[PDB]
């Protein structure tokens, strides 16, 4: 028996950021930038991608 | 007789108008 | 004999009304 | 012989139903 | 020969129904 | 020769069929 | 020559078949 | 020359079946 | 000159492919 | 002059895809 | 004159591309 | 007279064309 | 007599617009 595990995709982390100082602010902010318009982004706005 | 600058530009313009409706069937689709 | 005063103007309008109908077709769309 | 103001009102009344035509299929849309 | 008030009849019923084929492709839109 | 009471009651009667197909188009349509 | 009575009831029956066609597209429609 | 007793049945065989699409077209609506 | 053995056979056809396509629009449609 | 092996043939596909066409509208309805 | 080896491979490709046409309507269809 | 380079290519386009067309309504359909 | 820069250039401009067209039928399509 562990916990739950949370699946977490990363495609939204905003550009110029690593994934260790991201989580390392949502930690102590409990708040986490995020970026919609990232260039991994442009299939599912543009409706080329699901 | 001769003279053909009214037969080019009715028959330029027709082709304009058929050309027109070939770009106006273009659709750049949005599903996935 | 000649005189095409009326044969340039019925044409030039039905030219203009083929046009008409080909700018009736243009559709900006939108889905994403 | 000659005579044209019968056929200038029917050719002129065939590309008003045509013109009349053109302009029942316009649409200013109404999705975003 | 010639005698045409049944050539001019029945052209002016064909433009007329010509032109009720045009008025009832019109559509006056209910979306916003 | 000439005898136009067949070829009257047939034109009469293609322009009716005709005009029957514009009435059968006609919608008074029930969006707001 | 000239026999006339194959000439009109095909005559007769295409304009009843156009006839039909046209009380075919007839609806009375059932939207408020 | 003249025989007409295939003429006659390709013209009636014809007729036929444009009076089979027309009657094919006939809907008894079913909404209210 | 003459001979239809070959007239008559594909004109015999072609009023079966028009049999054919006016008998694949009939609908015995399940609506009340 | 003559010979027709080759408009037979070509009458013979002709028809063939006119037939193809008029079976690839039949439909047997899923509706109760 | 005569030289037929255009004309064939010209027919037979507007029959290929008609018969083309002709399998592209055809469906199996998916429901019950 | 005769020059068949450009009645060919333009011949040729057009079955091109009609063929584009053609497997343009190809459709592996997606249902069950 | 003969010139044929003006007839090239309008009847491969139709080819044009009806591979245009051809074309705007195209669709690769997003159903499983």
């Amino acid at each position: 028996n562990w916990g739950s595990i949370l699946e977490l995709d990363l495609s939204k982390v905003p550009k110029g950021w690593d994934v260790g100082k991201w989580m390392y602010y949502a930690r102590v902010n409990h708040i986490a930038v995020i970026d919609s318009f990232k260039e991994g982004t442009i299939g599912a706005s543009t409706g080329k991608l699901a | 007789f001769g003279s053909g600058a009214i037969g080019y530009e009715f028959d330029n313009r027709y082709l304009n108008n058929q050309e027109m409706s070939a770009v106006a069937k273009q659709r750049l689709t949005s599903l996935p």
